Formats: structure tokens, sequence, C-alpha cells
RNA sequence: UGUAUUAUUGUAUAAAAUGGAAGAAGAUUACUACUUUUAUGAGAUGUUUCUAAUAUUUAGGUAGCUGUGCAAUUUGUUUGUAUUGAAGUAUAUAUGUGAGUAUAUAUAGAAGAAACAAAUGAGCCGAUCUUG
RNA sequence: AUUGUAUAACUAGUGGGCACAUGAUUGUAAGAAUGAUGUGCAAAAAGGGAUGAACCUUAUGAAACAUUAAAUAUUCUAAA
């Protein structure tokens, strides 16, 4: 998977979040599938995506965080996030790299900058 | 930051302590670890810096590389001001060249600022391609500057120019004075 | 109880204009924070009738634009774009 | 003109009296929004003041409606001499409530204290 | 009042779709037809030109063929074709036709009065 | 850990409401075995519903 | 709210001051200007003779009347600099210039009158010190302007001559 | 205090055809080099209302392919209008996203409309188009 | 990562192309001629380069409110 973001570096910034952000991200802007269809992610639609096995979405959260076998069901029944443009606009461009003086690349722990602005 | 227009106390660089060492494998566990001091202005900046760093003394790829731990250095200023040497080197257009300056300043991050000024004129580069070599304290008589030994004089008077209005307004009446 | 203003122009691009917000210069405000406090202020401005009576209408201020204390308000019926340069008044009854 | 604000009523509206010519007081409702305050106040009791809506009129936004003058009412002389006892206390209180309000040039608006 | 009337007031629009040139000759006539030509600066939608119909402007169901009134008109062409719409009196209303003549068109105002019937066609 | 999703086939969904024949007795046949089809659990039953509104061609016969 | 200014125009950039006079304009206001031969322009007065030299080049080929005049005095040579900074073609443009009225010197009406000065356009406060300028009305002589000797000798005159209480607080209370 | 190199930078070398182009006025703190803040600003991106085969997912489009609908003339069946005034024409008003429809007033004087099916000589701005 | 995948039947338009970035052959050279990989204009809206088919941000029904990108903040011209 590293190997795959190195070579679409060109569209995408990517970091490591921490636990209190993590928790932000999914009670604000969570969509669920069953049935191949959109749904509001109460706790009633994650029995039906789970079959029985969770039943709060505290359960997710914590199956995200410490790598389980669990790991690629939960991932993949979110669609992807919405989120707006950042409270402030981006400090120099946007074409160019992170390390050149923009914001494209790897940012390692300081993600958890950008996404608060944009969340 | 109250009297003057931008921080000149606290410049956007500052300093960094870094280490690292190789990833550990089958034929070699436990290798060799190093340290440095770079400037930057975040430990991600500064980590990209160091790694650049070990390409070049040694054949260790950045790829394979594993940071290890990086802490800032903060320095409790009391306000005198002191004097300053400064080494480094600097890429131009035809080549690379090692200069030599002396400042006046309070402190060594405060003293590196003062340099990058000198340099927009003079030698006319971006930031990011000085190498700084090493800062150290002047004692007395080591000073090579006359214009360091010029200041360092006690008991100095002299007088300012007055050029600046003291409203922000847009039309006053005839025979105010701006003093 | 009425503070004057000024018309100045309706809120621009270069070469494209928004028509339904329009741009007031407030009498001694020079600044952001002096400007934020003057939000949610009745302004009316004085416009003519067929029958030569006065007529009015009432807006309300949105928010402020700029680093100079120029502020955007919302009117009924938007300003005829001959009145530029006018002279508007604002009240002092706050509307939520 | 400077009010006097006694009580709230429940139709979101107040309870206000103004001094006239002389000696004289009145009563009027308008909305709470139509206010501006100052610091200065004197100490008038709640239970001292009665109330009854039908007794007192109101005032719109508009200049050009006729308002009617009510007979004075009972309650308002013995309340009269509660009020009008409190403007002879503090000095120079009568010309600070005949002078009218105006606001002044060369200065911002929400810089003094008032 | 009718609650539907100000409901109604707030879908409308004054775009009147207008072909184009049609007032630089008088050989074209101001109905819609749209232009298929290659250097059509209409057809594009280039800003500064005529709009073109699209389905975005379709007002929705309840509010489609309503008269001002706050009713949807029939029409008649008896005294006696008043019978279908006697339950449906507060949501239709009636009308006479252009080809009645005076004669018949006293005895279809008195049968329209005993059942409720609110007619807009009158003199 | 997977879960496996049902697959509904192809030759028991309905597409067409409407018969293309313009016969008034195959349209009342039509509508009340969709009417039981969609209450009903049995497979074959759901089979029956989509072969009355095929064409000529899709149905032949049968010796 | 709006106001009558007259300005003094001495001691003043030529090209800086009409700047901000343009804007105080399009918000409807009315101006005057006095003394426009006193104001300074930057550089050797060896350029400033190059650049006039090519202004006075520009003429139409065909009929040289319905071509680009070139004005002398310096009243009407400072109005064409506002011009520059209006739109003055359209009707926005044409109303702001009905208020603009600049003089020679001081004359007889404004003797009286106050002038202001604006601080973001004089000599020792705009740019660095020690460098070379001249003046407008010492360029124009050049050119062919009938009259600067005059005009220094009234305005100099003018601008040399320049250089029971208790009772009734207790009564009224 | 001066002679050697290196880096940065200024001037000369530098000549054309109607009156001229940093976009222009004009600028020496509106030019050039290097940093941090504030604000303006796109069917972009967020929040709410509505229309298109419970769309929280889809919607541009030349050549080109398919579906749902409006206008005209004649034929079978059913229902109805008219000398207290049919068809045509000229001005308004309402209604439909749109091809279009309905009504009102003036003029004129003898026949015309709607629903379920049928037959085509079935909808013009252009062709150095034809006739007046 | 994808709820479908696979298979048949019938039929239209087109066969004069050009430009940008990377790298080449002939030619003194060309807004010259001819090949290779990617994306465009043709057939693509709005905002910016004063103006321009191809440059830079950028996916598409009718509107209102807030946040940015490309580019700018003496004046024309919104913004120290
Ligand atoms: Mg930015
Ligand atoms: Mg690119
Ligand atoms: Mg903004
Ligand atoms: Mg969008
Ligand atoms: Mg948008
Ligand atoms: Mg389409
Ligand atoms: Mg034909
Ligand atoms: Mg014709
Ligand atoms: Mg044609
Ligand atoms: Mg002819
Ligand atoms: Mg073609
Ligand atoms: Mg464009
Ligand atoms: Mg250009
Ligand atoms: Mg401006």
């Amino acid at each position: 998977m590293k190997r795959m973001l190195q070579l679409a570096k060109d569209y995408i910034s990517y970091g490591s979040i921490s636990y209190e952000l993590l928790r932000k991200l999914v009670y604000k802007h969570g969509v669920i599938k069953v049935n191949d269809k959109h749904r509001k992610l109460n706790n009633e639609n994650i029995e039906d995506a789970f079959r029985g096995e969770l039943k709060c979405i505290e359960e997710i959260i914590h199956n995200i965080y410490f790598g389980t076998e669990y790991f690629k069901v939960c991932a993949n029944t979110l669609i992807p996030f919405r989120l707006k443009s950042p409270q402030g606009g981006f400090k120099g461009k946007k074409s160019k790299g992170f390390t050149e003086g923009g914001n494209l690349g790897n940012h390692y722990d300081l993600i958890g900058e950008l996404v608060e602005r944009m969340l | 930051m109250d009297f003057a227009k931008r921080n000149y106390t606290v410049p956007p660089f500052k300093e960094y302590k870094l280490s690292a060492c190789l990833t550990p494998t089958s034929k070699n566990p436990q290798p060799q670890i190093y340290e440095s001091t770079i400037y930057a202005q975040n430990h991600v900046f500064a980590r990209s810096k160091f790694f650049k760093l070990l390409n070049d003394k040694y054949k260790l790829k950045p790829s394979k590389l594993v940071l290890l731990g990086a802490e800032e250095i903060k320095e409790q200023v009391t306000g005198e001001v002191k004097n300053y040497g400064i080494s480094f080197v600097f890429r131009c257009k035809k080549g690379l060249q090692n200069s030599y300056r002396e400042f006046r300043a309070i402190s060594r991050v405060s003293a590196l600022d003062f340099l990058f000024r000198e340099a927009a004129i003079r030698i006319r580069c971006k930031r990011n391609d000085i190498f700084v070599i090493d800062i150290k304290e002047l004692e007395d008589e080591e000073i090579k500057t006359g214009k360091v030994a010029e200041f360092n004089q006690p008991d100095l008077k002299f007088p300012v120019f007055g050029k600046y209005a003291n409203t922000r307004d847009l039309y006053v009446p005839v025979n105010t004075n701006l003093s | 109880m009425f503070i004057p203003g000024i018309f100045v122009s309706h809120r621009r691009a270069l070469r494209r204009i928004r028509h339904t917000q329009a741009l007031i210069k407030i009498n001694n405000v020079v600044n952001k924070e002096q400007a934020k406090n003057y939000i949610g202020h009745v302004v009316v401005s004085k416009r003519l009738n067929d029958d030569k009576t006065p007529r009015d209408v009432e807006g309300v201020v949105i928010g402020v634009h700029g680093n100079k204390g120029l502020v955007r308000v919302k009117f009924e019926r938007n300003m005829p774009a001959k009145s530029v340069t006018n002279v508007v008044e604002v009240r002092l009854v706050k509307k939520e | 003109k400077r009010v006097f604000y006694l009580k709230g009523l429940d139709k979101n509206l107040v309870l206000c009296a103004v001094l006239k010519d002389g000696n004289n007081v009145s009563f009027f409702k308008i909305d709470e929004s139509y206010l501006l305050a100052t610091s200065t106040k004197i100490n008038i009791n709640v239970n001292e003041i009665h109330i009854s809506e039908d007794e007192v009129p109101l005032i719109t936004k508009d200049k050009s409606i006729e308002i009617m003058d009510i007979e004075n009412s009972e309650k308002m002389t013995k309340i009269e001499k509660s009020i009008m006892d409190e403007v002879r206390k503090v000095d120079y209180l009568k010309t600070y409530l005949n002078t009218p309000f105006e606001i002044d040039s060369s200065v911002e608006f929400y810089s003094q204290k008032y | 009042p009718n609650p539907l009337i100000a409901i109604k007031e707030e879908f409308r629009k004054k775009i009147k779709f207008v072909r184009h040139h049609s007032d630089r000759y008088n050989r074209v006539k101001p109905s819609w037809r749209k232009p298929r030509g290659i250097d059509s600066n209409v057809r594009k939608g280039l800003h500064g030109q005529r709009k073109m119909p699209k389905i975005g402007y379709k007002k929705p169901d309840v509010v489609r063929y309503l008269l001002p009134n706050g009713l949807r008109k029939f029409i008649i062409h008896n005294a006696d074709d008043l019978e279908p719409l006697i339950c449906l009196n507060r949501t239709y209303c009636a009308e006479i036709a252009h080809s009645v003549g005076a004669k018949k068109r006293i005895a279809i105002v008195n049968r329209a009065k005993e059942l409720g019937i609110h007619v807009t066609n009158e003199k | 850990i997977t879960f496996a999703k049902k697959i509904i086939p192809k030759s028991t969904v309905i597409k067409r409401k409407t018969v293309k024949s313009p016969n008034p007795l195959l349209q009342s046949l039509a509508d009340f075995y969709i009417k039981v089809a969609k209450n009903c659990s049995n497979d074959d039953i759901k089979r029956i519903a989509k072969r009355l509104t095929m064409s000529n061609k899709d149905r032949p016969v049968v010796r | 709210m709006h106001k009558h200014i007259v300005v003094d125009a001495s001691n003043h950039v030529a090209g800086k001051l009409a700047s901000k006079i343009a804007k105080f304009l399009l918000e409807g206001h009315k101006v005057t200007v006095l003394c426009t031969e006193r104001s300074i322009l930057t550089g050797p007065l060896d350029r400033s003779i190059l650049k006039f030299k090519s202004f006075m080049n520009k003429r139409c080929r065909v009929n040289p009347r319905k071509g680009p005049f070139h004005h002398v005095l310096p009243s009407m040579r400072f109005k064409r600099i506002i011009r520059g900074m209006i739109p003055y073609k359209f009707h926005k443009g044409k109303e702001a210039l009905k208020n603009l009225e600049c003089h020679e010197g001081i004359p007889s009406e404004f003797i009286n009158s106050e002038r202001v000065m604006f601080p973001e356009c004089l000599l020792k406060y705009c740019n660095k010190p020690g460098k070379k300028y001249c003046l407008l009305g010492e360029l124009l002589v050049k050119f062919g302007w009938k009259h600067s000797k005059i005009v220094k000798e009234l305005t100099d005159s003018i601008l040399e001559k320049e250089k029971e209480l208790e009772k009734r607080l207790l009564s009224l209370k």
C-alpha cells in the first residue's frame, strides 16, 4: 500500500492521525452501506450491516485503531468522507510538494493540522 | 510583536537535535547511531535535510532509515547583546562557495536571521540554499571586522533623523506638526 | 436618531456584479473591530415615488467587508445603481 | 427623550413613564428593541407600581397615528409622588430629562460608556 | 383566505424565451425555435446571449395549472353539463365556451347558483 | 472474515409491467401473477410472472 | 456629509497627490487646488525634459487640428493628470469632473479660507532622504509659459503676512 | 592603506520609414531580491428548497441513434353549438419548461367544434429559389 | 477494488486533422516537412493571462448563503 501511494503522489496528501481526531470524523460524517444503498448510520443499520456481530458505533472505531481481523469489513462499509474547504486556505501552492513549499506529499504527523480546518 | 511589524525576536527557523539509525535485519542487528543539529522550521523539514546529509558521507539510503527522536532546544534569554561569527557554505549559479560573517544579536536563533537579511541583497538566493556549519559566541580580541569593533566601544550616543508621521488620518490642517 | 452613510458600490468582481448585496461606508468607522458592533442594525434608504411622495425601503446589516470598515447590507428591493454616492442612514435598532 | 423603565409586560412590550410640562407623567407601551440603556438608576420598588393593560396605550413605529389621552388613574398619582420626589434628590435631574439626546460627531458611537 | 395562493406565488418567473433575431427582421416570428448552426453563439450558451428552455424550470405538480383564485378551470357547453363537477365544488371552477349564445347563457348562471359552483366567465 | 451477499437471479426479476400485445385478457392475467409474486417465497411462481411479459419469440412452442 | 476642501499643493509629489484626489471625487465631494506651480517631480532635471519632449512629438499627421493637444499652463497641465485616473467617457466620470477646480498661485477669494495637506504625499515622509528633484513651474518656463514672474511676487506677500457665572448656574440649574 | 583572483551588480557595444505603447495615467517606498500575517476572488467545494427512470451516487456535447408530446387537410362512430349572431382579422389578460392553448372587447354576416379509430400532396429566413 | 458477468441479432456516421510537454531524422534556417509516448481543440461552460481554438485553476438541471484555488491589493477596479 505504501508503494501505491508513491506513484499517486501528484494528487494525494496523507498522514497518520491520532485517536481523538479519528473519533471526531465518524460522528459527524458517517454513511453506512446496507444492500448497496447509503443509509443514516443508526444503531439499527449497524445490525444489518454486520449480521448482528456489532451493535454500536464505538465498536467500529476500536477495530480501525487496533488492527484486528475485522479491519477490512469495517473500513469498506464506510463510503468516502466529504469535507469542506479549509478555514484559512492553503499556505503556499497546491501544486508543489510539501518539502518544496506546497502541500502535496507525505506529512508524517503534521497531517492533523490540515484535516481539522477542513473538518 | 507589539512595536515591530514582523517577529524579529522569534524567527521562523528553530533548532532541532536529531538522531537516527538503520532498520535492523538478520545480517546486521543493532547498527550504529548518529546525531546532529539542523536548523529548520519543523521536525519534518529537519528530517528531510538531515537524511540527505547522511546520503553523502555514507551510503545510507533514506528509504531504509528510521527516525529515533527529535527534540527542540530553547535558551533562557537574559537580554544582553553578544557577538557572533557564522561560517557557512552557499550555493550559487556557478558552483559552491564558502564564506564567513560576523554579526551582533541577542541569541543564535536571532543572529541567524540577520544573515538571511544580508544574504537577500549580496547573494540573492533562496533560504534553503545556505548550509550553516557552526554558530559560536565570540569573545573579545577575535573580532576581525571593524563594524563590530566600532559598536562594541562603550558610551555610544547618536541622534536620529525624523521622517515619520504620527497620525493615521487622511488629511490634517496646515501647520500641524508631525513630530 | 440616525447616523449618515454613503452608498459606494455593489459587491463586485472586476467584470461581474452581484446585484443583491451593497457596500456602505459608515461615518467615522476605520477598522474591522469597530465595524463588528454594527451588525443587525436596520438601515433605511430614502427614494422617491412616482407621484413624488417619499418612499422608504429598509434592510439589515449582514457582515463586514475588507479591512477598513466597509459593511455589507441586504435590502428588500435592490438599489437602482444610479444612486451611487447618495446618502443612506443607519438606525440604532437591532433586528434578530 | 429619556424615559424611566418601570416594568416589562407579557405582550413582548414594556411599561414606561415620561415626564411632561409640569410635574406630570404618563404611560405607554413600546417594544423592547426600540430602547437604549444608560447607567443611571434610581430605586423604585416593583410592588408599589400596579399594572393594567387597558389603561396604558401603545405607540408604533410610524409617526402619523393619533394617540388618545386616557384619563389619569388614581393609582398613578400615589406613584407620582413616589417618583417626582426622586427627581428632586439628585442635583440637576430635571434639567437632564428636559434636554434631548443627541449623537455627537467626530467620535464613534460604540466607544463611549453611556 | 386560501393558503394555496401564497404557495403559488413563490414559483413564478419573468423569463419569456423569445426567438433569436426576432426583433431585427419581420420575417422571423417570435415563437421559439432552436438554433442548429455551426458558429452559433446561442447554441454554446456563452454569457450575454439568450437563455434556452430546460427541464429544471418545471413547477411542481401541486401548483401546476392553477388559476390565481386557487382553482382549476373546466369548460362546459350546456346548462346541464355541470353534473360531474357538483362534488368538486371547492377544487374546480367552471367557465362558459365562447360559442354559447346570449339566450342560453342566462340559464347557466341560475343553475350554477343553486349548486354552489363558482363561474369565472361573466358578462 | 467475510460476508457473502445474496444473489437474486435475473430470471426472476421483472422489468415490464405492461404487455406489448393489444389483448385485454392477457393484461388481466399478467397483473394477477405480479400481485402474487411480490408476497410469495416460492421461486417457480416468480419465473411464471416474468415469462408472461416476454415476446412471442422468447416463449417457443413445445411438442 | 459631502465637504468642500481647499488644498495647498506645495511640497507634494505630483503623481501621488493626484491619486488620492481621484478617489475623493468619486464619492461625491468638492475639492479645489491652489499653488499648483510648486509641486515636485522626482529625478534629475535632465530626464524630465526628455520625457516632456517625447510628449510634444505626438501629433496627427493627416489633420493636425484634430490631434493631441499640449497645454502649457500649470493649472491646465494638472487637470490632464487627474483625467487619467477617472473614466471620463461615461456618465459616471462626467459628473465627477464637474466638481474639480485648479488655480495658479493664490487668487483673491481664498486669502481667509483654510488649507489642508496630505501626509501620505509629502516629500519628507514618502521617500528616502537625499536625492535630486525639481519643481513643476520651473520646468514649464522652458516650454513657453509666458508669465512665471508675476505669480511669484503676489503669492509671497500673501504668505508673508500670515506668518456672574455662579448666579446663572444656580438660576438655570 | 594598496596590488591579485572569486561572487553579486551598473553602463557602452545598440541604426528606419504616418503620431506611441510597462494594458494606461504616471511612479525613484507603484522598480528588483528574500520572509511572515490580513483581505478580495470560479457550473470548484459545503448547507437548505424544487424538477428529471425515497438519485445522500446520475445530468456538458458537433456527425449520429432511440423515446414521450404540439400544429394542418380529408374519412367511420358518439356528443353538442349557432341570426339576442358561426368561420376569419386586429388589440389585451391568464396559463404551459416549450412546440401552443383558453377567455374578454371592437368589426363582419353563415356555418363550425370535442372524444375513440383511419388516409397523407402533413409544419420554412436562406437555394445569384418562382410569381405578385 | 468491482453486485453482476457472459452471449447473440440488426444498423448509422467517419477514413483532408491541428496544438502543447518529453525525446529524435533531413535541412543554414522557418508559424518548414516526416515518425514515437501522454493529454487536449475539433465537439468544453465559468475565473485568470489587457486582447487570443490549444497556456494555468476545474466536471457539468433552476436558485440563495458561507469557504478556497489560479491571480492580484496607488487610481481606473472589489481588496494593508
Ligand atoms: Mg493561499
Ligand atoms: Mg501541470
Ligand atoms: Mg472572503
Ligand atoms: Mg458542483
Ligand atoms: Mg458552487
Ligand atoms: Mg444531454
Ligand atoms: Mg410537400
Ligand atoms: Mg419566405
Ligand atoms: Mg435553414
Ligand atoms: Mg421580383
Ligand atoms: Mg469537421
Ligand atoms: Mg475560457
Ligand atoms: Mg500579455
Ligand atoms: Mg478600491
